[PDB]
């Protein structure tokens, strides 16, 4: 999982 | 706030001023018109992914 911008 | 999404695998990489890297992230569930440039702080134990996308 990632952090989406 | 952010909001935390599953990554299906790293498309490209680069470096950001500071040296650090940045990723080209393939979503799972999303085709290549939704990919985003993140940086490498964004990622949670995403440590497999880019030693796919390093090795290949």
């Amino acid at each position: 999982f990632a952090l989406k911008s | 706030s952010g909001d935390l999404y599953e990554v299906e695998r790293i498309v490209d990489k680069r470096k950001n001023k500071k040296g650090k890297w940045e990723y080209l992230i393939r979503w799972k569930g999303y085709g290549s018109t939704e990919d985003t440039w993140e940086p490498e702080h964004h990622l949670l134990h995403c440590e497999e992914f880019i030693d796919e996308f390093n090795g290949l």
